[PDB]
């Protein structure tokens, strides 16, 4: 897996893909 | 919050993780 | 709405997203 | 330009509807 | 077209858009 | 690199065709 800084929409991808079916939260500052 | 360990830091997959339900 | 810095392909799909059926002009320096 | 009002500042949804067609 | 940094994601979008069928590598350090 | 080439610096897209297969 990429170790690099992610930020807005592309953490929000990430996560999109890693969490799959379980779905995730965004709760930024 | 996942800003600052994933974004203003940099996370492992299984950091992000913790972020799934 | 978030209140961050959009810019070049960030920026064009908010507008994209925002605009809807009006459609949008990008027109950059 | 909506570079300098949206990118390099910080624009309301407000602003950006003003570079709708 | 765009003459600006390509990074990350927006490179790899760049390259998959400009290749076509041709494909591409993308060999990151 | 791709990196060095496009990403810290800028590539026309003639540059950026070099990593087309
Ligand atoms: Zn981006």
């Amino acid at each position: 897996f990429v170790n690099q800084h992610l930020c807005g929409s592309h953490l929000v991808e990430a996560l999109y893909l890693v969490c799959g079916e379980r779905g995730f939260f965004y709760t930024p500052k | 919050g996942i800003v600052e360990q994933c974004c203003t830091s940099i996370c492992s997959l299984y950091q992000l993780e913790n972020y799934c339900n």
